[PDB]
């Protein structure tokens, strides 16, 4: 599994610039595909999304009508068309395969990221908390808050924690509030009920510093939350 | 001024008529409850070309109990639809009946076609039956319900029917009141070209292709196709051939006279018989039926 | 040659007549015992209210 | 309203493409021709598939001819009990069963008075009357034909068919034996036998099994379509 | 004059 | 020989001691103790869920141990993994012989294994990181076709042939670990108990043995059907399993008295067993037949309790949840139906 993504620069503001991202060792026809871009020294922002056969396509309100996702299957591309670039989309943008089964993993493996620079109703997931000192050895619990119930009917409770390792992508820890994510060893941990969840890492060890950020997955416009770093 | 007599037909020729129209009932009866109960006693057997046979079926079945009824009272001993609603009724379901026996014919006809060139392509399913019988009701439907508001039974007084019993009802004609008169030869015109025009150039040139391709025990499916074909024309055509003579020939007083006493039961007598002659056609030659 | 197939046909019937047989009676009783002791936790045997059908219409 | 999460909304338009897939393969599938292969030991059934084109399981060859695409499924590896599998067979579209001609002097392995011919007829019997296969067709091959001929000269067919009546020369003796393969049919309205002698070149008999399934083709088609 | 037999 | 007659007369006095310690042992039979218990109701289900898109006869299906998750092989090529709640096709793993006679899943959920004509049980990673699933082994040697697989933990299935021999597979290496042998026919359907230390199989010769996985060898061994057995599974408890065979009969087999329990048989069927599975609790017998419906019995007391009457043609497969909240009947008219009772 490798996601490649190229086409960043530094972009006249009202200009236009086409994102890439080939995708290796995976079937890329069977994963629906993401845009996830986090501005300098900011949370992540969830951009576009196109599912696998390119039968539903959504966008964000901050980039519809300017940004367009497409994927070419057979050679195994996805892009990310931009126009009218302004001083608001300068991030570093990843490429976040996803696949939606009974049981599935979404959102499981993301890019390495891209940077651009433009030279000048939706649920709230809140993490009050945005800076926990931590010590090797102790447990660390970090809270989070959504404005609606992430519940659904099913019994699903739609919650993704994901870390951000300094100078890396993100990857998935939890995914649905309580599954742990493959490669993730057995010291997280999440819980929670309707609205209010926390993740406890017991035993905390270095290379775990970094921002975790909570993510919905409830309604298709995707919140993520302002970040909770660990610093040791 | 006029007093004629209820009872049209002389003895011998009415008792030869009602017997006829007995044999015409009980195959038609007799024919298509068979067929609905061999077809609705298997589910495994439900296929869509089956289903075809069920709505032939039904349509051959309402033809019985409209149609031969209702004309051949018209003129046998009568000489005059009742009330003014049941004209209307009558009229409508015979219509309705028979262009839903003709275009079942060409929907059969048509899904052979699919079964025979294009086995998996164009693969109609149960859905295709849906719609194609919904289709055939809809234009049965439709391509009557101008015909269904010029249904007007005509008041035609100082005319008589004094029987042996002396029987005293004015008489009526049930006609077809247009706003103008050309308007029904213009109906009677493209009647004619949707019931034994289209359908039967659809039904000759299908069959056609079909023994074509299947001439390269095959000749016998020749001879049933060229047999069914042939019947549709020959046992169809003098019903219209007659109905357009009176319609836009309008013959004269001694011919009409002839056509209204004696030429029209024959051709009704004709046009009846293809309902009872489907279900030992389309039934006992289909073999799967008789494997059934 | 079938000698040693008579062999091992000999001793698979000596293995299996010395197993340890109770009476019947005894079988059908422990039968009917976990029969009736899992009753009312059979979901075919006694239906459950359509609220706690996972199948449900 | 819908009451779908996007992840039940994502799932059920995975399972829709899956459908989609699933129709396209079986449209394909269904765009061909599936044989059965059988016949005894040494029956020349590998002679046959070699003409035409690790485990004892199943063999399936597949092979083009004239724009017809054909999976012909070599069984004869199978030693269990056949009414165990054989209903596995039911919509194959003919069954191509070869005997071998020579085999009417050679007794079998066992030597007990059970002709290898008598063993091919009992193994015809048996499959065409069998209740899965009352509308498949049969092509029967009668192969070796050539060999058949040469070995026709000293003994005659008196040594398996003690009521032969006929000269022992080679036509009227193949087509007596060809007679008789094609009288084990109790079936002779439902399927049809379509008896050929395998030649050196490859092309008459792929000629002729192309012909006899397209025949097949369009009689079960005739079926389906109310006629015959 | 507009009496007619009864169509099909 | 004279040795070889020998041999044949000790072995007809072992089968006729064994006999006798068996009728020594039947004393009551069960249906005269549960005569004085109160029979069920009719047991009436409706089709919750029907299972479409095989494009074949479907010939083995199995539930998944999480009662929600089930695989189905249809001899179509394809194996379609089935969330049996909202009927969606989370999986369609295309085969590479598609005359496909078995399927199993894992316990654990991560693997898939199915066999047939081609006398290989290939098993399939379903968790795999490039989002598809393939085949993580393919066991061969077995010379004949495959009749059943079972799976007993992520590395070990033990499998049924129609070579007469039933064979415990360790999946990392592709080798046969035992072999269990014995069986004078075809064998075509095992069942593990419980706690996978014992397995039943039942085979053509109308017997039913049961094996030791652990040992090798054949514990015990169960007659008395009159034709092929082709299809068998144990009672929860683990003491008991029922076998269906062509015969037209169901019997329940117990393991401890080595005997008949009781025969599940109506006059008005004659068409053979082609699946059986037991109740959560073990009270009800669910059979499927040819005459394309499956029958319901009272597993205590051999009466008809309820038919499951919704198949064009005959029920193959059959399945009860781990929890007992469904049965699934597979069938060769391309369908799966899931059932449940009312309230």
């Amino acid at each position: 599994v490798q996601l490649v993504e190229s086409g960043g620069g530094l972009v006249q503001p009202g200009g236009s610039r086409k994102l890439s991202c080939s995708a290796s060792g995976f079937a890329f026809s069977s994963f629906g595909m993401h845009w996830v871009r986090q501005a300098p020294e900011k949370g992540l922002e969830w951009v576009a999304y196109i599912s696998s056969g390119s039968g539903t396509i959504y966008y964000a309100d901050t980039v519809k009508g300017r940004f367009t996702i497409s994927r070419d299957d057979p050679k195994n591309t996805l892009f990310l068309q931009m126009t009218s670039l302004r001083s608001e989309d300068t991030a570093m943008y990843y490429c976040v395969r996803s696949i939606y089964y009974y049981g599935s993993s979404p959102f499981d493996f993301w890019g390495q990221g891209t940077t651009l620079t433009v030279s000048a109703a939706d649920i709230v997931m809140t993490q009050a908390t945005s800076s926990v000192p931590v010590t090797p050895g102790e447990s660390v619990s970090i809270s989070c808050r959504s404005s609606k119930s992430l519940l659904h009917s099913n019994g699903n409770t739609y919650l993704y924690w994901f870390l951000q390792r300094p100078g890396q992508s993100p990857q998935l820890l939890i995914y649905r509030m309580s599954n742990l994510a493959s490669g993730v060893p057995d010291r997280f941990s999440g819980s929670g009920s309707g609205t209010a969840f926390t993740l406890t890492i017991s035993r905390l060890e270095a290379e775990d510093v970094g921002v975790y950020y909570c993510m919905q997955h409830l309604e298709y416009p995707l919140t993520f939350g302002a970040g909770t770093k660990l610093e040791l | 001024l006029t007093f004629s007599s209820y009872y049209q037909h002389t003895s011998p020729v009415a008792a030869m008529f009602i017997v006829a129209y007995a044999l015409i009932f009980l195959l038609c009866m007799v024919g298509n409850t068979l067929v609905c109960f061999i077809v609705l006693k298997n589910r495994h057997m439900h296929t869509v070309t089956n289903m075809f046979i069920l709505n032939l079926a039904v349509s051959d079945l309402l033809v019985g109990i409209f149609c031969m009824p209702t004309t051949l009272v018209d003129n046998l001993i009568t000489g005059w639809p009742f009330d003014n609603a049941t004209c209307k009724m009558s009229g409508l379901v015979q219509g309705m009946s028979v262009s839903a026996s003709v275009f079942t014919l060409v929907a059969i006809a048509v899904e052979r076609f699919r079964c025979i060139v294009h086995p998996f392509r164009e693969k109609l399913t149960l859905r295709k039956a849906l719609v194609t019988i919904a289709v055939i009701w809809a234009l049965a439907l439709l391509i009557m319900c101008p015909s269904a508001v010029t249904l007007t039974v005509t008041r035609e007084e100082h005319h008589f029917m004094v029987d042996a019993r002396n029987r005293s009802y004015p008489l009526y004609s049930c006609w077809e009141a247009w706003p103008e008169k050309g308007m029904r030869r213009v109906y009677t015109t493209v009647l004619f070209s949707h019931i034994y025009l289209a359908p039967l150039a659809l039904i000759v040139v299908m069959y056609a292709r079909i023994a074509r391709k299947l001439c390269q025990r095959r000749a016998r499916v020749v001879h049933m196709l060229v047999m069914v074909a042939l019947f549709f024309t020959l046992s169809w055509l003098p019903l219209w051939a007659l109905l357009l003579l009176i319609d836009y020939g309008q013959l004269s007083a001694p011919q009409l006279h002839l056509v209204t006493v004696y030429a029209f039961p024959f051709a009704h007598w004709l046009a009846f018989f293809n309902s009872s002659a489907n279900p030992i056609i389309y039934g006992y030659f289909n073999e799967n039926f008789r494997r059934g | 040659a079938s000698i040693a197939q008579a062999r091992k046909l000999v001793e698979q019937l000596k293995m299996e007549a010395n197993i340890d047989r109770i009476k019947v009676s005894k079988a059908a009783a422990d039968l009917m015992a976990y029969c009736e002791a899992h009753a009312k936790e059979d979901p075919l045997l006694t239906p459950v209210p359509a609220s706690e059908n996972p199948f449900r219409e | 309203g819908c009451t779908l999460s996007a992840e039940d909304k994502a799932a059920v338009e995975r399972s829709k493409m899956i459908d989609r897939n699933l129709r396209e393969d079986g449209e394909k599938a269904a765009r061909e021709v599936k044989l059965l292969l059988l016949g005894a030991g040494e029956s020349g059934k590998s002679t046959i598939v070699k003409q035409m084109k690790k485990t004892t399981g199943i063999v399936e060859t597949h092979f083009t001819f004239k724009d017809l695409h054909f999976k012909m499924f070599d069984v004869g590896a199978q030693r269990s009990e056949r009414k165990k599998w054989i209903h596995c067979f039911e919509g194959v579209t003919a069954i191509i069963f070869c005997v071998a001609l020579s085999d009417y002097d050679l007794v079998l392995a066992e030597d007990e008075e059970m002709n290898r011919m008598h063993e091919s007829m009992k193994l015809f019997d048996s499959i065409c009357n069998n209740k899965w296969f009352t509308d498949t067709s049969i092509i029967l091959f009668l192969n070796k034909k050539d060999l058949f001929e040469e070995k026709i000269k000293k003994s005659p067919l008196t040594i398996c068919y003690p009521e032969y009546a006929g000269s022992n020369t080679y036509e009227e003796a193949a087509a007596y034996i060809q007679c008789q393969f094609e009288d084990l049919n109790k079936r002779k309205d439902t399927k049809e036998i379509y008896t050929h002698f395998t030649c050196s070149t490859d092309t008459k008999n792929v000629q002729f099994v192309f012909d006899a399934v397209t025949d097949v083709i369009i009689k079960n088609n005739l079926k389906d379509c109310g006629l015959f | 004059v507009p009496n007619l037999p009864q169509r099909f | 020989q004279s040795e070889l007659d020998q041999l044949r007369q000790e072995a007809e006095q072992l089968k006729n001691q064994i006999r006798d310690a068996r009728k020594a042992c039947a004393d009551a039979t069960l249906s005269q103790i549960t005569n004085n218990i109160d029979p069920v109701g009719r047991i009436q289900m409706r089709t919750r869920r029907t299972l479409r898109g095989h494009l074949a006869k479907i010939y083995a299906m199995h539930w998944g141990t999480d009662s929600r998750l089930l695989v189905s092989a249809s001899q179509d090529g394809k194996l379609i993994i089935w969330d049996s709640y909202t009927t969606n096709k989370v999986h369609a793993i295309p085969l590479r012989s598609s005359w496909v006679m078995t399927c199993a899943y894992a316990p654990s959920g991560n693997y898939v294994a199915c066999g047939g004509l081609d006398n290989i049980c290939s098993i399939y990673n379903l968790k795999t990181r490039e989002g598809n699933v393939r085949v993580s082994r393919e066991l061969a040697g077995h010379t004949g076709y495959l009749s059943c697989c079972r799976f007993l933990d992520d590395n070990q299935i033990v499998t049924s042939s129609g070579d007469t021999t039933c064979a415990l597979w360790d999946i990392e290496t592709g080798q046969q670990t035992t072999t269990f042998t014995g069986h004078t026919g075809d064998v075509m359907s095992l069942s593990l108990a419980p706690d996978t230390r014992l397995f039943v199989s039942g085979a053509c010769d109308a017997s039913a043995k049961l094996w030791d996985v652990r040992e090798g060898m054949c514990r015990q061994t169960f007659t008395g059907h009159e034709s092929d057995i082709n299809a068998i599974c144990f009672f929860p408890n683990g003491n008991a399993f029922a076998t269906g065979s062509d015969d037209a009969t169901c019997r329940l087999f117990d393991l401890r008295a080595d005997q008949e329990l009781m025969t599940y048989s109506h006059d008005n069927i004659i068409c053979g067993i082609t699946s059986v599975s037991f109740s959560k609790s073990g009270r009800l017998l669910l059979a499927g037949y040819d005459d394309f419906n499956c029958n319901v019995w009272d597993a205590l007391k051999a009466d008809r309790a309820g038919v499951l009457a919704g198949h064009d043609n005959r029920v193959s497969c059959l399945g009860v949840t781990d929890d007992g909240m469904a049965v699934a009947t597979g069938s060769w008219d391309s369908f799966l139906k899931i059932w449940n009772g009312s309230s």
